[PDB]
């Protein structure tokens, strides 16, 4: 393909496009680019680009770990929209390499599901929605620097933040103006 | 009209899946039962499939409202809803047919619904008091520990008429009058 | 017919959905009522999962302009604009049966509804009257503060009955009357 | 049958949405009471979403013809159409309940409609007398400049029934007969 | 029940959609109102969008067959076949409300109709004299020269009443009653 | 393929195309694009091609972002239709290097959505909606040259431009006519 | 492909097809290839054959200005069918290098399109309706030399010519025959 | 992909098929194809196996005016089925290499289609079908050598033929037997 | 494409992903790449990471076979999700090279399924639910080393665990963080 072809030669320059919703496939292909990028060379930076509504997070869990278990330093972009997932992988950059487009919109939200099934099976999902909704507040606080009452307090409902906001709350640590 | 008929001998007919139509039916007689005579005893025929929560405590109420005793007699089938309301008859009063099954289980979401977390934890503490109140419910009406229920209606529990009786949802199971 | 039975004993029996349809019905029959003795209380009876909101507000206004009393009992569910029906019933009147839920939450686009940002922060700025409307229905009839309501409408806010006294959408929780 | 029971006492009942079927309806029943007493007052309850210009200039006529006063009285949503009708009622006889609602806006195409250029041109031609004769009906019955009836229906103008009362779209907020 | 109470006093009403179902409504209540009193008038009221010529054709050839004049009243919507019904009405006795819309344009097939092109030149030809006989029938009603309504229906002609009596598809536009 | 073959040729000779609405999916590749060839060359132009509907606020914002901290002067070229998204990116080109074909059509309008959910929902996305109307006409008042009160109320309904049009009201620099 | 390989082969030898309706997809990798061919050889001629049911004024639009600012003469052949569009880029190429297949059928009709919305957005359309109609039979009466008069009234309804018909008025400026 | 390739050798062979039903999409590669071998060697024949139910009357022409304005004699070959605009393009071919195959069939009828519209419309569609029908007749009269007449008459329903029959009627010149 | 040549780079360097559900599809896929490793060379390690919400029961267990009997070691990676079959194949791997990444969660629950048919047919369907029920949790209670009255008591219902309380239950190794 063309769009195949322009993003293959981006992984050689070692930029990687978060561009879709994280599903598993796109977290997949993610975490292979990822341990394709960190096995050619350990030392390099990877880019990984994040215009992302947001998505699964055991998808982005496994981008996360496998940005944090990759010997590179990933550097994130917010490019145009991180929400949800998409603005935990790019907070879950590398310290001092978390940037954000000076138009790219930030969205912080409590994690989004659904309870199905029987009432053992519901008491089940909701005890792993607490652990995942404590898991999700407590690597964004992490992250951000903020305390995790804060960051449960502003994901409640949607809590936008634009560039310059997302940086005053600790999401990028640049907004890049070239 | 045979539904008349039975309504006139004070015989209201579950028959249908437990719905929030089905339950605005039941009240409505319940208590015009209870106004034509709350001395004399509502019979309550049931071949439900069972279904909804709230409906189940619309006619669960209001069969423990009316001043009429109910006799629960379960035709075929009493499921989810309906065995609730099978053992919601008075004490002495609860019938089932030899061959009629009772199928006792823990409050269920048909369908998955969505939602923040936030969203789910109140839908999942709203299922959970559903399933204490079904089995605090149940525990009244067959002198279980409600703890008991709730290891009994972890699962789908088919109760046969007979062993219904030695569960405590009915209290006789209806022996045959073929004059023959 | 047991609703003609409880409509000639002056009871409303809303049941249903609460959509354009429901509301103009329980309209035209918070009227007839009004007509036939309007120094008689008419009960209204709710089982309804609610909706609407110009049909909440219809209902309600009727029910609120009519010279009788509404005696509004819930049997097994006011949720949504129910639970605001159920508030609108007069001080002492507002019943409903032990088991039945109230469930409380601010209004709800149900499903997306397009246009351009200022056609949408029009249509914000009506469900943020719809919602501060609905706050201060509830707190005329709970005597909160319709900022107590706000914070408790947040979310889906389950009020068992004898919680939803201690809440003031009802006044009485029902007893039972079986002889017993 | 309480629908009946409002057309004997001269109440008509619009409660739908405002198609070809609902304002045949409202036509018959106009004319119908019309017919039984032309000096005495036919009341008219708007509960309608609207929709519908040919279906509103039907009613709107009707309401007209007549030579009988029409009471329109708002309940809980008088929208698109219905607003016009509402304001179609006689002067002094306008009424709201107080959380009615009232909503004017523009008439809409409600999906596409295909052509050539110079069928669009007429179509378009057809939904601005459309446009305009919606504005200077709703200006003979608000006193209001029809330009500003075009800045204000611009976009969706929810009134509140206090301020349909400023706006012109009824005369008077019904006062309760029940201080709650 | 208000329409029978218009047929009572010989209105036809027609209101619908004209398909082959709506014209063998009126052609059964055109027959009977013609064997009630042949020489008293019938009224017709047309709040139609049109649609259909063999069902225009039946509707007119039996307005046109009986006996009684027929008073033609448009009320919101005088639509294709429906304008065609409208000037259907006796000479002097055709009428619209004040905003009452006619919409006169040529017969169009609703969607393709396949087939090899003997077939089509059939089809074709059936709708050009479908075109001749709508154009036809709307100079003998409207005093036209028939090439003038073929100018004039080339596209989709909207008629306010006050420029369908300058068309001649009515002959008064209705003054209001409104005792006031 | 031969449309991605005709693209990638044009891609060798610094010329991409926004060809569709602008989605997530175009604009992730057209940010790619963009950042390929500043990559490849950040000394000349990009001609960036517009002829698109318009779509995603945020889609369009990342592509903007990736225009204006691209090195490169994009040259932004209305061919055709330059809607919504399409004449933001239009206008955000390089000054001087705004160009319409002169029988391209530019369509301004305030941004288009939806509200969904509860009323804490939507009174947060009205929030937002207006943070985001008021950056794009921010920005259309900064490309234009236009106040952003004449922005804000020409892109009430929608505002159709020739090119003629759209050079009288900033939205390109040049028509050019060979 | 086989179908993109012959398309190929015939792009080296300066052929193009518009064999589509005139979509914003078919538009753009025109779009490309005249863009493409002027830039290898700005002096030889683009052959562009339409066989089209016709499609969207403003892709048509963006074909017909690049037609126009390619430095190539655009040699266009009705094959078959040129519709709607499809006429307007043929009668479009280089006067002098308009031709049709003898058996080509060209169909003129005004502008088809849709009104929705509210009446102030339909207003607009409406003006706007009546700009594109009038920019349309401007350069129909331009590319056939007829009077714009003759254009509206002949563009009413469907207008069906032949090669030999669309000869006299116009349309092409031979019918090649061999 | 296998079937493009065994169809790319035999169009090396200058063998070429039209295996489907005639729309744009087939006419326009089939055209393209002929253009591309009259273009590579302009003395040899072409050979056009038909196996087609037939297709669009204008989609036939474009093939049917790609094969005479090409300068190749366009052997023609109905391989099971040349029915409606497949019995055309067979018929089309050069004379004497118009084959059948001797288990061929060939159908020939009146072309299908369909009115829609207005009444103004549907006038214009059947005036456009009665001068389709005339050329369409005119031309399998030309092709067959058959008096017009005769092929009104017979392409009234659908008039089959064998290859011995077609051979007579005169829509190809050899039935080939090896 | 992309997405396969990432993954091909990684089959190179030995790296295979379950990244799916575990269908016939991706089974196949896998038991093919396990093979063609351990083919390749028979002594170095094959990683497979796992980020499955699981699938088919026979499918991994095709996978399990295939990764017992490869004389390679199969270390295995929960990334991400290894739900159902990916917590089997995940605790499937070789001991000591069970990996979960920190942010891992692992899923343990019995096996779903469907009865369908007569009374006979669905007595059967039971036998062998109580057949696969029992060799799951065998299989788990070896994986684990947990006794199988406590595989089948947690494996009731859904059994979430977080990467630590897989470490202690038994299903990985190691936590590996860098
Ligand atoms: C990511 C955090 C910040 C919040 C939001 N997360 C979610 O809503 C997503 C919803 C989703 C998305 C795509 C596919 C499947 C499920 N959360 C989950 O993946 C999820 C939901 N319930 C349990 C475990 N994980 B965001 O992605 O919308
Ligand atoms: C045993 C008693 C509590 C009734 C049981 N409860 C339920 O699962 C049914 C489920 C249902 C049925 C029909 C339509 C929608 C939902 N009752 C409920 O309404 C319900 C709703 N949410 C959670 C639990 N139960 B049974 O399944 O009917
Ligand atoms: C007390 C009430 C107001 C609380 C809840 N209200 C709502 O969510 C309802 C549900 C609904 C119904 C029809 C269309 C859209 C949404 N909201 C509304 O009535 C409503 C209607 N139009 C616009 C905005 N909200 B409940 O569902 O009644
Ligand atoms: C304010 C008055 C004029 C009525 C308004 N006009 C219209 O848009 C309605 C259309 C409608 C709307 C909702 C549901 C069904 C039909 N009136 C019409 O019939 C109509 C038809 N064409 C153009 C404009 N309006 B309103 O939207 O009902
Ligand atoms: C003005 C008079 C002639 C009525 C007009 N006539 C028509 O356009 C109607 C619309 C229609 C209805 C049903 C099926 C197909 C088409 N034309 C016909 O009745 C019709 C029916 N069959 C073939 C051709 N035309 B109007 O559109 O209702
Ligand atoms: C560019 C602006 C000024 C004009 C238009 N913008 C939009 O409508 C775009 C297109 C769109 C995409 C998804 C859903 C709804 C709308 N709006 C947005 O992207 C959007 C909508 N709501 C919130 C944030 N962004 B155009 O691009 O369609
Ligand atoms: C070329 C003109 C004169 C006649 C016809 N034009 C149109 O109907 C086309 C409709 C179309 C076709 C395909 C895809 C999208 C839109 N015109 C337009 O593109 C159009 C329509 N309304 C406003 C602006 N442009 B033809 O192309 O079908
Ligand atoms: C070849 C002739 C004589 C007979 C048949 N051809 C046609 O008439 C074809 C069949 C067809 C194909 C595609 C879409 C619609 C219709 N018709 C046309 O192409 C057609 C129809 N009406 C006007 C102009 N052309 B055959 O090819 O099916
Ligand atoms: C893997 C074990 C531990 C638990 C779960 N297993 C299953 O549900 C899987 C998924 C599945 C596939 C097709 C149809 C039904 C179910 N079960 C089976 O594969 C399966 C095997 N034999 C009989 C019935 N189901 B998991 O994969 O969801």
């Amino acid at each position: 393909s063309l769009t195949d072809s322009v993003y293959e030669r981006l992984l050689s320059e070692r930029i990687i496009f978060l561009g879709s919703e994280v599903n598993d496939e796109i977290a997949n292909r993610l975490c292979a680019q990822i341990l394709l990028l960190a096995a050619e060379d350990a030392s390099k930076d990877i880019s990984l680009y994040i215009n992302s509504p947001g998505g699964s997070i055991s998808a982005g869990m496994a981008i996360y770990d496998t940005m944090v278990l990759a010997p590179c330093d990933i550097a994130t972009y917010a490019m145009g929209m991180a929400a949800s997932m998409g603005e935990f992988l790019l907070a879950a950059g590398t310290k001092g390499k978390r940037y954000a487009l000076p138009h790219a919109r930030i969205l912080m939200h409590q994690p989004l599901g659904g309870v199905t099934g029987s009432a053992a099976d519901i008491a089940i999902q909701a005890e792993q929605f607490a652990v995942i909704k404590k898991e999700m507040f407590r690597l964004n606080a992490e992250f951000t620097g903020q305390p995790i009452e804060r960051i449960e307090a502003d994901s409640d409902r949607d809590r936008w933040f634009t560039a310059a906001e997302a940086l005053e709350y600790g999401f990028v640590d640049h907004i890049i103006t070239r | 009209n045979p539904y008349n008929k039975l309504f006139e001998e004070r015989i209201i007919f579950l028959g249908v899946q437990v719905d929030d139509a089905s339950a605005n039916d039941i009240m409505a007689q319940l208590l015009v039962l209870e106004s034509l005579d709350p001395d004399r005893d509502i019979t309550m025929y049931i071949n439900s499939p069972g279904g909804g929560f709230t409906s189940l405590m619309a006619i669960y109420d209001t069969m423990q409202y009316v001043r009429a005793d109910i006799q629960t007699v379960c035709l075929g089938q009493a499921a989810s809803a309906a065995a609730v309301l099978l053992a919601a008859g008075t004490p002495g009063k609860r019938m089932a047919l030899p061959n009629a099954r009772v199928l006792i289980h823990q409050p269920s979401l048909s369908g998955v619904i969505q939602g923040q977390f936030s969203d789910l934890e109140i839908q999942a503490a709203e299922i959970e008091r559903m399933r204490t109140l079904m089995e605090t419910t149940l525990a009244r009406h067959t002198g279980k520990d409600a703890g008991v229920i709730r290891k009994d209606t972890d699962r789908d529990k088919i109760l046969t008429a007979e062993e219904a009786k030695d569960y405590g949802i009915i209290d006789t199971v209806l022996e045959y009058r073929k004059l023959s």
